[PDB]
RNA sequence: AGGGAACCCACUA
């Protein structure tokens, strides 16, 4: 029975922002959760395209790659939905993917911007993150040039690609005064203090702390729009708890085993 | 072999959705030239279907 | 078979061991439409 | 040739911003004004609007073959 | 005509006799790889599909190759022909019938490059007998070569686009005196200076004098984090250099770890005063400049290209004198494995910052122009 | 009258854009 | 104006006095291999080597003479968030080490398109090449390679997927029950790709000539060249995905980790005077001047702008590990750099 | 000034006239090496 | 009677060491116990360490004359 | 071309194993813990959590190559305590803090939304 | 290409930023490199390598 | 299961 008692703070919550602090926690488990906020937080965006029809002054795989890097609102649904590889269809079902249609023509004499808005999704729960500013543009159109394409969205996280990172940036930092001196600065009044720095205005280093560690994690969690920030952190720590459970579960088998 | 030329799709394990083109087939596994990225992976024909 | 031509951008229907002009205006650069075949691409 | 979708270092959404931008700058906005106002804040997105060419429109000129 | 054929660099006689196109070689370019060892070469794993070791078959080895021949050429780790006792060949790329699979003792199975290979790997212009050395192959997932990087001083090389060219050879008599002639570490010392040709280089470098300096303290992970990285750690954590108030390890107390064997060697520091060996203060060096290791442990002292480079005398040197190849490729090894993973802590960097100097630095230095003009023009009117 | 120093440098840089929409890069050619 | 002494490839240099001469030297090499869009009607012309950058970028810092070169434009390169560090050794010896998550984001990948040419001459009654589908009883030399890739005319069709053992123009002459023998051509070995575009005309002579286009996606691999403009070049040694590169204390990874050992013997100090000058510019929203002889434009001018944006004036900010979180104790110099993309890909 | 004394640093950067000397200084060891392979060569393969 | 160095060479030992692996590859008996080994060349190898190698080496003098030395007579130095 | 797929980081394959334990006889109470298809992101929280051990006298992890995804964690514990029984203990104390921290959380989290 | 401006130029599918300067031989385009010289009608004064000759005028 | 040679030019280290 060694484990922290950490606590929470947030300081800060909007649509794509969360800023908060974690206290009496070690640095190995608050940059394990920093690195499962980009790598390993399953959300939803497109992997497979099919194009019936590209017209356009961009190639296909051109398309494919502007398509997949667009976010899909996966809030609620990326935890009912299975991984391809896991489920039992044959090719796609709903139970492990989304279907996007879109069919842009321009009969104009005025270019055309096929826009997220353009993609259509049979779940209305997973829509374009722009469709829920402006929208993202996939591709403009000259008179006479189609795009036609066919698309599944399926679930995964940032570790296999980096389209399914739901996270835009993830500030972290600890000791913003330099007390534990992990950061050795040459000439520290050349130095700008930090959002979370107790230091004033004449000091530019807090006095050496010879016993301390970092206790104290200050995240700003910025979402790219897929999920809540909110939502990040809670699957973060859900699967960061999954993946030791899996591994404890494996660790019994192997111990039985010998 | 009446696999080698035919357009494939692989329906199982971690290659699933992938489409491609058998290059060279056998009895149990077939070459598909993968029409997404730059490799011909060799995969089981169980995890093969043909469109 | 059919070729779109370079110009004028209108489908032409030749066979085999025909010379390459357009029906229309002539030209003689033609490009083949694109594949029927199933293309896929993983959105990476 | 086209505004990326994404921010390459960080994965922020700049795809949306670019006509933004453009009728920002056509409104007497300076750069970093701009940019301020489509709420890139981090340089590593703001150079992603700052140092973009809009190709697209140079390939636009061109007709289509069909 | 005859005579052109024959004669030139690209005649019969030096074009086509004294060198030649050879088969069953690889070239690309080469990349770092800071986790091999010395006598490691990284290698494609569509090089090592396509090059060939026709391996005899005994009855040692008869159920290996025969999983090998069923597998294929198609899956990496198999056989792209089968010679039989009579000489003909089986090419497994066509799918044959089973009855073509059949291995008897006495039988060739040309297998593909696997680990543990040997092979000569080689840049050009190869200048000297250090410049094509005996490799061991180790399959990694990309399409480069990789190369430990200490040994790109006796190539010559770096990674701005050097393609470099890796040879098999392709029977037993060839890959044993090629294992037992011109293996990286067998050609740690070479003969033209009586001197290593490798040492270590570049990050490793300049974090090893970063790391041995007197004021350096690792806390209880950071240590164990570096003994991970020890192949040749016995398993004990030395007691640390401070007990109290905090338990602290200098990284002298690392290095000695990592310094093989009862090595003895006495260096100084490139920053070594003049003055000091005949001072007060000579056997108690107050900037740490007189680097001792003696009984294999670093006593005190800085280390740098001066103690850990290719120069006579250095530690490596004497590492290699006292204690053999393999245990000098060891110690070249761990000492860029613990000092890469250490320099992840302490981190190097350059800057503009690092490019400046101070106001009166930059004042004295223009005094210094100033009147070095002065001087040139007074020359000038004396001379004119 | 004549150009400051503190107008010459968007001055020169003024000239040297009236040589490139005259003559480009290829005009030896 | 005295910087007009340089030409097309040494004037899009930023700061060249600040580096020594051999580098600018090698850059002015290296700026003909940078990939970026090298002619705006570059979907017609069949080339039979062309290199298109995706997302090819105007540098952030620039010289004057740039305008002219139309290099804001028809760009070769990305501005680069560049941290010059020793992150895990596999930056040594220069070489370079690439975010994986920005190279999956569309950083530096680019197309290749090859062109082959064939055409369906008539060489007297006996020899006659015709463009047709060749059939395995008809056909002697057929190469055993897939030709159903073809189409009656024997030409591929734009869109269809292939590989080195492929066929794309079906040729057979006429021999004189093997009435004919394949003279097909198929795509080089090791190569890949998918058909962009197949041109079919008269040629001078008027017998049937084609010109195929395939496309080949570059995702930037390890090995690959990169390039600064300061002669600066290396290849990829390693890439690591956004949760492993190093990160500033709001978020900010590096899409490149260079060696520090490769600026000292090299003295390349208009590739840190860049960096800076492009971290002043893109937290400003200018485009920094970086024309060669600039009194306007010196180090103390750009650090203090840089000091006004809440930065250290000399570039350098405080990295956390990417692996344990841990500060690096050394703070990093990172900042926009303009890289280029070499065509030498391994 | 005139024949070649380079009074700046990289930092502070090179004046034109500097800049111009300081390239014809760099030429020549580019020139040194493309010219002394071949005959250093030709001296190995006779020593050889 | 024998001029020649008591020390085995080491292109005496590579040539030995690839001769011997390549003769226990075409399955000739091996001179030493063996513990689960495979290689050829690991078998060669103890099999010098132990002194067994069934090769006589045969060193030219320049003269013409040679001196016969078995590969137990010689001192393994590497 | 030698492209390793995307799902080679964290996908085992047909006949891997997960975890595999190898008692190092260099010393006594010691084992490596071999884990497959894995990262810095649990050797570090394992390797600190042993840490907090009183009972460990060693704890290390590490990535042998970082292009292959392979963990290897050495554990060295005092002689009445087993380094599998570590292992054990500090994933359920890691555990336990986990989903103590997603609790807390989502009280937080209660707390800002509803003011 | 002369005089047309940019408008013109696409709707040949030509690039208005391709400056010109080269010629299309064959489909290929090919580019005049300017061979330096020695200039002609002027006399020039060197000193032979330890040759017979001491100096040499040259026209 | 593999029908080109020679020369020139450009470039890589
Ligand atoms: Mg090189
Ligand atoms: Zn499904
Ligand atoms: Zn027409
Ligand atoms: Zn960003």
């Amino acid at each position: 029975p060694y484990a922290n008692q950490p606590t929470v703070r947030i300081t800060e919550l909007t649509d794509e922002n969360v800023k908060f602090i974690i206290e009496n926690t070690d640095l190995a488990v608050a940059n394990s959760i920093r690195r499962v906020f980009i790598a390993e937080v399953p959300i939803i965006a497109i992997d497979w395209v099919q194009i019936d029809a590209n017209s356009s002054v961009l190639h296909d795989e051109f398309i494919a790659h502007r398509l997949g890097l667009i976010p899909l609102t996966s809030d609620d649904i990326v935890d009912k939905l299975q991984y391809s590889r896991d489920c039992t269809c044959e090719e796609f079902c709903p139970e492990c993917s989304v279907e996007f249609t879109l069919d842009v023509r321009c009969n104009e004499d005025q270019t055309r911007h096929v826009t997220s808005r353009d993609l259509i999704s049979n779940s209305p729960r997973v829509i374009p993150v722009t469709s829920r500013q402006d929208d993202i543009l996939i591709v403009k159109l000259r008179k006479g040039q189609e795009l036609r394409l066919r698309a599944y969205a399926k679930k995964g996280f940032g570790k296999e690609h980096a389209k399914w990172n739901p996270t835009a940036g993830v500030a972290f930092e600890y000791d913003p005064d330099n007390a534990l001196r992990h950061t050795v600065y040459p000439k520290p009044e050349e130095w700008p203090k930090s959002e979370y720095s107790e230091l004033d205005e004449d000091e530019s280093q807090a006095p050496y702390d010879p016993n301390g560690k970092p206790e104290r994690f200050y995240y700003n969690v910025e979402s790219c729009g897929s999920l809540r920030p909110e939502t990040i952190v809670l699957s973060a720590l859900s699967g960061l708890k999954k993946k030791l459970s899996d591994l404890q579960t494996q660790l019994s088998h192997e111990i039985q085993s010998d | 072999n009446e696999l080698i030329g035919q357009t494939v799709r692989i329906s199982q394990g971690p290659y699933k959705g992938y489409i491609g083109v058998v290059k060279d087939a056998t009895e149990s596994t077939a070459r598909v030239e993968l029409h997404s990225t730059c490799q011909t992976i060799s995969v089981d024909r169980q995890r093969l279907t043909t469109v | 078979m059919i070729y779109i031509c370079g110009e004028c951008h209108t489908e032409n229907e030749i066979k085999s061991r025909d010379p390459i002009r357009c029906r229309e205006c002539g030209y003689r650069i033609m490009y083949k439409k694109r594949t029927k075949r199933l293309v896929v691409f993983d959105a990476r | 040739m086209i505004i990326p979708v994404r921010c390459f270092t960080c994965g922020k959404i700049v795809g949306n911003k670019w006509e933004a931008y453009l009728g920002l700058l056509q409104a007497e906005y300076t750069e970093g004004d701009a940019l301020d106002a489509l709420g890139l804040k981090r340089y590593c997105c703001r150079r992603m609007l700052l140092a973009h060419v809009d190709l697209i429109e140079k390939l636009l000129n061109y007709a289509p073959l069909e | 005509s005859l005579k052109q054929r024959l004669k030139g660099k690209e005649g019969r006689v030096r074009g086509n006799l004294m060198g030649k196109r050879v088969d069953f070689s690889a070239r690309t370019v080469i990349t770092p790889d800071p986790n091999l060892s010395i006598d490691q070469v990284g290698v494609p794993r569509s090089i090592a599909a396509n090059m060939t070791f026709a391996e005899i078959v005994t009855p040692f080895n008869i159920d290996r190759l025969q999983e090998l021949v069923r597998r294929g050429n198609s899956q990496y780790p198999g056989a792209k022909y089968i010679i039989r006792d009579n000489g003909d060949r089986i090419d497994l790329r066509f799918h044959p019938k089973p009855s073509d699979l059949h291995l008897q003792t006495g039988y060739k199975v040309e297998r593909h490059m696997c680990d543990g290979d040997i092979v000569i790997f080689n840049r050009q212009p190869t200048l000297h007998k250090m410049s094509m050395m005996g490799h061991r192959v180790r399959i990694l997932p990309w399409s480069t070569f990789r190369l430990n990087l200490s040994v790109t001083t006796p190539y010559n090389a770096d990674f701005d686009g050097d393609e470099m060219n890796l040879h098999l050879p392709q029977s037993l008599e060839t890959r044993a005196e090629i294992q037992e002639l011109a293996m990286v570490p067998r050609m740690i010392v070479t003969p033209q200076s009586n001197r290593p040709v490798m040492g270590i280089v570049q990050d490793t470098l300049t974090a090893v004098r970063k790391f041995t300096k007197r004021d350096v303290f690792l806390e209880r992970g950071e240590v164990m984090n570096l003994l991970m990285f020890l192949s040749t750690w016995d398993g004990k954590v030395p007691q640390p250099a401070i007990l109290k108030p905090r338990p602290l390890w200098t990284g002298k107390q690392i290095f000695s770890l990592i310094i093989p064997g009862h090595i003895n060697c006495i260096r100084t520091h490139s920053t070594h005063p003049d003055d000091e060996d005949s001072g007060p203060y000579k056997h108690i060096s107050p900037g740490d400049t007189k680097v001792v290791v003696e009984n294999g442990e670093l006593i005190m002292g800085i280390l740098c290209k001066k103690s850990l480079g290719t120069s006579a005398g250095s530690l490596v040197h004497i590492s290699y004198l006292e204690m053999g190849h393999d245990i000098t490729r060891l110690f070249y090894s761990n000492i860029q494995t613990v000092i890469n993973n250490w320099l992840l802590i302490e981190g190097h960097t350059i800057g503009i910052g690092d490019s400046i100097a101070d106001s009166k630095t930059y004042q004295d230095i223009q005094n210094t122009i100033k009147k070095a003009k002065q001087d040139v023009i007074e020359v000038i009117e004396k001379a004119h | 009258d004549e150009i400051t120093p503190d107008l010459w440098q968007e001055a020169c840089w003024i000239v040297i854009s009236s040589y490139f929409d005259e003559k480009g890069l290829v005009r030896q050619q | 104006h005295p910087s007009m002494i340089l030409g097309v490839c040494a004037s899009i240099i930023p700061f060249p006095d600040h580096n020594q001469s051999p580098r600018n030297t090698y850059q002015s090499a290296m700026g003909k291999q940078a990939m970026g869009v090298y002619i705006t009607n570059f979907h017609v012309r069949m080339d039979t080597l062309a290199h298109v950058l995706y997302y090819p970028q105007k540098p952030l810092v620039t010289t004057r003479s740039m305008e002219y070169l139309r290099f804001r434009e028809l760009p070769a390169g990305i501005n680069s968030i560049v941290a010059i560090a020793s992150y895990t050794g596999y930056n040594q010896e220069d070489s370079v080490i690439m975010n994986r998550s920005a190279v999956d984001r569309g950083f530096f990948r680019s197309v290749f398109y090859r062109s082959y040419k064939e055409q369906e001459s008539k060489k007297g009654f006996d020899q006659e090449e015709v463009f047709e589908k060749p059939t395995r009883e008809t056909c002697q030399g057929m190469r055993h390679a897939i030709y159903d890739k073809l189409d009656d005319d024997g030409l591929i069709a734009p869109g269809v997927r292939v590989s080195g053992d492929d066929v794309i123009i079906g040729k057979t002459v006429t021999l004189p029950r093997y009435t004919k023998r394949d003279c097909s051509t198929f795509l080089r070995t090791s190569e890949t790709g998918i058909v962009d575009q197949v041109m079919v005309t008269l040629n001078q002579e008027g017998y049937k000539f084609c010109k195929i286009r395939v496309r080949s996606v570059r995702i930037p691999q390890i090995g690959d060249k990169f390039a600064s403009r300061h002669g600066q070049k290396g290849t990829c040694g390693i890439q690591y995905r956004q949760e492993d590169m190093p990160f500033t204390c709001e978020g900010i990874t590096p899409d490149i980790i260079i060696n520090p050992h490769a600026i000292p013997s090299r003295m390349t100090i208009g590739h840190l005077i860049e960096c800076l000058q492009g971290k002043v510019s893109a937290n400003k929203g200018e485009i920094g001047d970086a024309t060669p002889f600039n009194d306007a434009v010196n180090v103390q001018k750009i650090s203090n702008l840089l000091s006004d944006y809440g930065y250290h004036l000399r570039g350098n900010e405080v990295l956390y590990n990417g692996f344990t979180g841990r500060k690096i104790t050394s703070q990093i110099f990172i900042g926009p750099t303009y890289y280029q993309r070499l065509k030498h890909m391994v | 000034e005139s024949r070649g004394f380079v009074e700046n640093s990289y930092l502070a950067g090179l004046t034109p006239t500097e800049f111009f000397f300081h390239a014809m200084g760099g030429r020549e060891g580019l020139i040194d090496t493309a010219v002394k392979t071949a005959e250093t060569g030709y001296i190995q393969r006779r020593l050889i | 009677k024998r001029i020649t160095t008591p020390y085995m060479t080491k292109y005496e030992r590579a040539r030995v060491l690839g001769t011997r692996a390549l003769q226990i590859a075409m399955c000739a008996p091996v001179m030493v116990e063996l513990e689960g080994e495979t290689d050829p060349l690991l078998i060669a190898m103890k099999e010098l360490k132990a002194r067994k190698i069934p090769i006589i080496i045969r060193r030219y003098l320049p003269d013409g004359s040679y001196e016969d030395w078995g590969v137990d007579e010689l001192i393994i130095s590497d | 071309m030698n492209a390793p797929p995307a799902f080679e980081s964290f996908l085992l394959f047909e006949g891997e194993k997960k975890i595999t334990i190898n008692k190092d006889t260099k010393v006594p109470n010691a084992c490596l813990f071999t884990i497959n298809k894995e990262d810095h992101t649990l050797g570090n929280i394992i390797k600190s959590q042993l840490l907090k051990d009183p009972q460990v006298l060693f704890a290390g992890y590490k990535v042998p190559h970082p292009l292959e995804h392979k963990i290897i964690i050495r554990v060295q514990t005092t002689p009445d305590y087993s380094p599998q029984e570590a292992f054990t203990n500090a994933i359920t104390d890691l555990i336990s803090e986990l989903s103590l921290l997603e609790e807390r959380f989502r009280v937080a989290i209660k707390d800002k939304q509803e003011g | 290409l002369n005089g047309l401006t940019d408008r013109d130029l696409c709707e040949l599918n030509e690039c208005p930023l391709d400056p010109g300067g080269y010629f299309i031989i064959n489909g290929s385009e090919k580019v005049l490199i300017a061979q330096e010289k020695m200039a002609t009608n002027t006399v020039y004064v060197f000193a032979k390598k330890d040759s017979k000759y001491a100096y040499t005028g040259e026209c």
